[PDB]
């Protein structure tokens, strides 16, 4: 069978003539019906130019005896056939030869009227159906030879009556009928105006949740002739499939056809966009109801190449296998897209990837990016994808690879901040995570990764805890985090308003555990830097962090290890604090503070510092006379 | 005058709004009709009225009565934009009435209780201060939460006048509803009727009630 | 001319403003602006970034015309030369504020290729497909439907990998509600444009011949020379009159905005409007119609030179149409082409993307947290069904910024109603009350009443009316279900009834 | 009051979300 060209369809929609005089015979073949019923009806527009349009249309329309055929069916009496059809409409609600031969032999009007008591049969059936997808069976309908002819007669039969028969009942009936598609496909060629009314019907009168059905398959099938004829307004009926809410492997093929279409290798492709906006976007029931179809075509266990999400599939995996090369520079946003889309995927949707999209995964994890920030984004989804999903990685080959990874990325934390200038979210957010797998703090765990994330999926508890296995033992130690807290950068501007969970948190947390001195670690510097840039209001950690840290400084912290003692922040710095404009005023309202309960902690608790003999610097009256 | 400039503002929006030729000419009836309704009922103070929308108007007014309604607003929006503006003589030492209940008081959080079905008695206790016509004007309003308004009237016996001018409201208005699962709170007003129409001019209170169902 | 490079900022912002009231002011003097722009790289060292931004602006407001490739050549020139990438961004979206979409389609393209982020990178390519389309747009040429439809097929294909990218770019966190929704009511309406014009040319596709067949051509039954073209006709006037609908509804929810934006989407609810009022008055009843625009119209007191473009297309639709409201039959001999020539001026003048579709603020909100019995799961509150039911809502209003940057709430309408879960829809209760929030917290008691079996579903909304007194419907519009049962010894009375 | 009262170009009136961009894109500070 042939199909409506979409030059053809263009040029019948523009009523071009030229355009219709450089179109060759077949497609001419075809849309005979509304030509020849252009060149003889009496035209409503009487201008010259369109005078000029009707004779180069007899032009065209030489050379075909189809043309007398239609003349015939036009001198069939219209009035007498409608109230006839009227009548047997009533009764139904209330041939020794088959019907190919009946419509061969019979005259026209005995055509007419067989093929309007089949479209009326087939539209009753259907209604009665109540959208129970059946099929109906015309030799008529089914005769290869007699098509063009039969589908010129349903041409002729919807141009003349429109009342009797609406076009979207005609095109359901018609997607009931097994050839309906190419017909159908010639009736919108016939009738280009109402292609957007043929789709919306269509797409209304769709399921839900069912690509599997016949019917829904054949429904896809003639959408897809018609996106194929018209590709212009393809996008629109993926915006309407979008509107509606049905047919989701309809849009999946629509995308696909656009992207097949073109060919923009610069971006990310329509189809990881598109997917990606209805996976991620604020939709609720879009986002839902697409959920759903990624669950259906999981459970479906059958390997069946031609579904559209093993094509979509393949086309994702084909484009990870362009991107993936060391890492280039300026495909690293384009891959973190990917890495976004497949979260999507597994975590909402629910996909389970095979293993060659499991190894491609965990080889873009371990994947080195340049020193950008879009690099440390990269490198944060990373993890939070590892993190998320453990499952991805099952063999020791895999196990060693992110371990190797993860000690590179330990190696290389503070080296990609200082790169990159942006403090290291990426750092810290390693910190809390530490932090929170030493205190056993999974639901935080979980929080942060879904708030990396930007989208709520549930993570494996067990899962987790396999990954502590992991992470608690060899990757990172009590020292080996105390060194990465150190090398953390302060929160810049810390205040009240910045909330969250905060490196003065681990901080303080860590200075409770004393084990920055029990490691030997300075951080008078850190505690200094910090200090000196915040600012007003104040987070409400600060205070027990000092007061925690000068009683570090006085108490030691074991009975056996006396010299375990934290150095305090010296005179010099306090003068360069006091100086005063350079610096705020919550600053030197927390260091007057810090002094102030360094004098009375001294004067307090004598007696373990006259045990341990290491009387610290108490501090000058130059000093102490210079603070006001 | 300023009250016909007010019907006259409302039918030219309408007139902007409405696409129906009949309802225009209606409303275009109407409101000759009540213009003409002023003149007659004020024969007088049109030589007081000088530059007047409403006296110039009466002057056009034997072309409004032959012209389509479309050009009669058009020419009526025209009118009204320079039309003028009035003066207001100003009277001797007016007041403007006032209404304030001091019983009940409102801030009571515990509620008044009583059986489904059955009635509770709550009196009113208000001042009202320079009002003519006291017994036949000032009407209770009660809103019961449920959305609806209890119109309650005095008798003229609930009316005490102390001294000149100066009025007291002493009555009772009855309460009943179905059972309600909480507190809620009925809004008790004074509302000043005309004769027509009502007006608010007291500080609404709000009274907690709560009614228990059966006890058996 | 004469200035050494601290006051050129200002007066650059100066001149803008009165180039932006009115617009000879650029086309006349286009080169030495440009003059002053070449000089610019060896001229400033300190605030380069900031007359660079200014003075492209008042580039764009001078060619608000079709811009000349030498000219943003040159442009690009000296912003490879020297320039922030947020520099360059900020011109960009000055270039799609003025409409000079091609520039902003270029600028875009850049920003696409750096970014860092995703989000970012996906608003940046939505940014760049709307750029893109509206420069198809722009290459648009008078009285030529068929490469009117074509260009308007590409440009639609466009926005949808806009919008499709802009859903990408949405987020829990700042959504982009009124950037898609608008975009998605602009797509809507190009498609009716398209399917209306599409009509217009199917017009000659011998309806009148199925009219004439159908029925008798003198008295025809169905109309007055009747039509499935006419039909058609009667499908797109309700079709654009509810997109105007739409376009209210998208304004009274916005309420965000400043009084531009506001005046724009004013303006896109106008044209379609406009098109509603054409199909309506001239292709049906005219006699019905008889409508003459005997008002004031035309006065230069708008806001924007787009508005008075839009304005005086406005006056030129409405002019044509009161000149052939009554010259022909319902056939539509040059009807079509009155209603061709509107849809051509009205996607001739482009757009204008503006400012809440750019950066928001006074960015307010209610948390409307109603307090009944508390549902913590989607366990429906069970009632007694004989007394009452009391509902307790409360509401808190909180503001991002100076809270009366345009429009200070002063009142809140709630609106409560119910439902029947359980197929009048339980529209009985139909409830609002207006309660005045003398500080930024309130709460109010609703009683509803129901003696129904089923399970309903309780609605409410925020209504926010302000100062000078307007809808504005904002809000959560959050519903609580409800369950529903009885007495034991009233259905056993009931049975024995 | 300001000298133009409808300027998209100003640092303080600008809200989170094109300061987060404004971070990143001070951060990148080239065009090609």
């Amino acid at each position: 069978l042939q199909f409506v060209s979409p030059f053809a369809f263009e040029a019948m929609q523009k009523v071009d003539v030229v355009c219709l005089a450089s179109l060759s015979d077949p497609e001419l073949r075809l849309l005979l019906p509304c030509l020849v019923r252009m060149a003889l009806c009496a035209p409503a527009d009487q201008s010259q130019s369109w005078a000029q349009d009707k004779k180069l249309i007899l032009r065209l329309l030489s050379g075909v005896e189809a043309v007398n055929s239609i003349v015939a069916l036009l001198s069939v009496d219209f009035h007498a056939l409608e109230q006839d059809a009227s009548k047997e409409q009533q009764l139904r609600h209330k041939l020794q030869h088959g019907l190919t031969l009946e419509f061969e032999h019979s005259d026209s009007p005995r055509r007419l009227r067989l093929v309007l008591s089949e479209l009326l049969a087939i539209m009753n059936k259907v209604s009665e159906s109540n959208g129970e997808f059946f099929f109906k069976s015309s030799e008529l309908f089914e005769s290869p030879v007699y098509l063009e002819e039969a589908a010129d007669v349903l041409c002729i039969l919807q141009a003349e009556l429109p009342s009797l028969l609406p076009i979207v009942d005609v095109a359901e009936a018609l997607l009931h009928v097994r050839n309906g598609a190419w017909f159908l496909c010639l009736l919108v060629a016939n009738v280009p105006d109402s292609f957007n009314e043929v789709c919306r019907g269509l797409i209304k009168n769709g399921e839900r949740q069912d690509e599997e059905s016949l019917g829904g398959r054949r429904r896809t099938d003639a959408l897809r002739f018609l996106c194929k004829m018209n590709p212009s307004q393809a996008l629109k009926v993926r915006g309407m499939v979008v509107e509606e809410c049905h047919l989701p492997g309809l849009g999946v093929a629509l995308t696909l056809d656009h992207t097949k279409n073109e060919a923009c290798e610069d971006g990310v492709s329509d189809l990881v966009c598109f997917v990606s906006g209805l996976l991620l976007g604020t939709n609720a029931k879009v986002r839902t109801w697409f959920g759903t179809f990624i669950r259906n075509g999981q459970q479906r266990k059958r390997e069946t190449s031609s579904s559209v999400l093993w094509q979509m599939r393949r086309q994702l995996l084909l484009e990870l296998m362009g991107i993936l090369p060391g890492l280039k520079e300026e495909h690293v946003v384009k891959a973190s897209a990917l890495l976004r889309l497949y979260c999507a995927l597994m975590g909402i949707a629910g996909l389970k990837p095979t293993e060659e999209e499991a190894e491609q995964l965990l080889q873009l994890m371990t994947s080195r990016p340049p020193a950008t920030p879009a690099g440390v984004r990269f490198v944060s989804l990373s993890f939070c994808m590892l993190l998320a999903f453990s499952t991805l990685v099952s063999t020791p080959e895999q196990e060693q690879l992110m371990v190797v990874w993860l000690s590179w990325m330990i190696k290389e934390e503070a080296y990609f901040e200082s790169t990159s200038g942006v403090s290291a979210s990426f750092g810290e957010m390693l910190l809390l995570v530490a932090m929170y797998f030493h205190s056993n703090q999974l639901s935080a765990i979980i929080d942060l990764v879904c708030s990396t994330l930007g989208m709520k999926i549930v993570i494996k508890p067990s899962s987790l805890s396999r990954m502590k296995t992991i992470f608690t033992q060899e990757i990172f130690t009590e020292q080996v985090v105390t060194a990465h807290a150190v090398r953390v950068p302060v929160t810049s501007n810390l205040s009240a308003n910045i909330t969250g969970f905060l490196p003065i948190h681990c901080i303080y947390q860590l200075l409770r555990s004393r084990s920055f001195t029990k490691h030997k670690v300075s951080i008078k510097d850190w505690i200094y830097r910090q200090l000196c840039e915040t600012s007003t209001p104040l987070h409400p950690q600060l205070l027990p962090l000092i007061d925690v840290y000068i009683n570090s400084i006085l108490t030691p912290a074991s009975k056996s290890n006396p010299e375990a003692t934290n150095q305090p922040v010296t005179e010099q710095e306090i003068l360069n604090i006091f100086q005063g404009q350079r610096f705020s005023i919550t600053a030197q309202l927390l260091v007057l503070y810090y002094i102030l309960s360094y004098e009375e902690a001294l004067l307090a608790n004598t007696k373990t510092l006259a045990a341990m003999q290491r009387k610290p610097k108490s501090y000058s009256s130059s000093l102490m006379d210079q603070i006001p | 005058h300023m009250r016909l400039q007010a019907k006259a503002l409302q039918l030219i929006v309408t007139a902007r709004t409405t696409r129906g030729l009949d309802p225009l000419f209606g409303m275009c009836e109407k409101f000759l009709q009540e213009v003409d309704f002023f003149q007659r009922y004020f024969i007088a103070d049109l030589p007081h009225l000088q530059d007047s929308f409403v006296d110039k108007l009466l002057d056009l007014m034997p072309r409004l009565m032959t012209s389509k309604p479309a050009e009669v607003v058009k020419i009526l929006q025209t009118m009204l934009r320079q039309s003028a503006f009035l003066h207001l003589p100003l009277p001797e030492q007016i007041h403007k009435a006032s209404a304030t209940i001091i019983e009940p008081a409102g801030e009571s959080d515990n509620p008044l209780r009583f059986t489904s079905g059955l009635v509770v008695a709550l009196d009113v206790d208000a001042t009202l201060e320079h009002v003519q016509d006291p017994q036949n004007t000032v009407k209770v309003q009660v809103l019961y939460p449920d959305g609806q308004a209890q119109m309650i009237h005095p008798k003229p016996a609930d009316f005490r006048n102390p001294g000149p001018g100066r009025h007291r409201l002493i009555t009772q208005v009855y309460l009943s509803h179905t059972a309600w699962t909480e507190a809620c709170q009925v809004e008790v007003r004074l509302l000043l009727a005309y004769n027509e129409g009502t007006i608010p001019f007291s500080k609404p209170v709000k009274v907690y009630i709560m009614p228990k169902p059966a006890r058996r | 001319h004469s200035a050494q490079d601290a006051a050129r900022i200002l007066m650059c912002h100066c001149l803008a403003a009165i180039a932006m009231q009115l617009p000879v002011l650029g086309d006349g003097m286009l080169g030495d602006l440009m003059e002053l722009y070449k000089v610019i790289g060896r001229s400033a060292t300190d605030k380069q970034q900031e007359l660079l931004v200014s003075l492209a602006t008042v580039i764009f407001v001078a060619s608000q015309k079709a811009l000349s490739v030498e000219s943003k050549a040159v442009i690009k020139q000296q912003l490879e030369s020297v320039s922030n990438g947020w520099t360059v961004y900020r011109i960009a979206r000055q270039a799609s504020r003025m409409g000079n979409h091609d520039m902003a389609k270029e600028l875009y393209q850049s920003l696409l290729t750096q970014v860092a982020s995703e989000h970012f990178y996906f608003w940046l390519n939505s940014l760049k497909e709307f750029s893109h389309a509206e420069q198809c747009l722009t290459g648009l040429q008078e009285e030529n439907y068929s490469s009117a439809l074509s260009c308007i097929a590409e440009s639609l294909k466009f926005y949808h990998k806009g919008i499709a990218s802009l859903t990408a770019a949405s987020t829990p966190l700042n959504p982009l509600s009124f950037q898609c929704e608008f975009v998605k009511l602009r797509i809507d309406l190009l498609q009716a444009f398209s399917q209306l014009i599409c009509t217009c040319n199917s017009l000659k596709t011998s309806p009148p011949p199925a009219i004439a067949t159908t029925i008798a051509m003198t008295l025809g039954n169905d109309l007055q020379r009747c039509g499935r073209i006419s039909n058609q006709m009667k499908q797109s006037m309700e079709e654009f009159r509810s997109l105007a609908s739409r376009y209210g509804d998208l304004y009274q929810a916005s309420f965000d905005a400043d009084s531009a934006t506001l005046r724009n989407v004013e303006l896109q609810q106008q044209s379609c409007l406009l098109i509603s009022h054409a199909i309506e008055a001239l292709i049906l009843d005219p006699e019905s119609a008889s409508f003459q625009e005997y008002g004031s119209t035309g006065t230069a007191h708008a806001d924007s030179e787009y508005e008075r473009r839009m304005m005086s297309v406005y006056n030129h639709v409405l002019e044509e149409v009161e000149s052939l409201n009554r010259k022909y039959t319902p056939v539509s001999y040059m009807h079509t082409a009155c209603l061709c020539n509107a849809i051509i001026a009205l996607l001739k003048v482009p757009l204008s993307f503006q400012r809440y579709f750019f950066q928001k603020l006074q960015s307010t909100s209610i948390k409307l947290a109603l307090s009944p019995s508390p549902r913590n799961p989607a366990e429906p509150i069970a009632v007694q069904n004989n007394q009452q039911l009391a509902l307790k809502v409360e509401g808190v209003v909180q503001h991002g910024s100076k809270p009366g940057l345009f429009r200070k709430i002063q009142s809140v309408c709630l609106n409560v109603s119910s439902t029947l879960q359980s197929k009048i829809d339980n529209m009985t209760n139909e409830m609002e009350q207006r309660v005045e929030p003398h500080n930024d917290y309130f709460s109010t008691q609703f009683l509803l009443n129901f003696a129904i079996l089923g399970t309903h579903n309780i609605t409410v909304e925020s209504s926010v009316k302000d100062a000078n007194g307007i809808v504005w419907k904002t809000g959560p519009r959050t519903t609580i279900f409800v369950k529903s049962l009885e007495d034991p010894y009233s259905q056993q009375i009931r049975l024995q009834q | 009051a300001h000298v133009w009262e409808d300027n998209w170009d100003d640092d303080n009136v600008e809200d989170d979300f094109s300061n987060q961009l404004r971070a990143e894109l001070e951060k990148h500070g080239y065009k090609m």
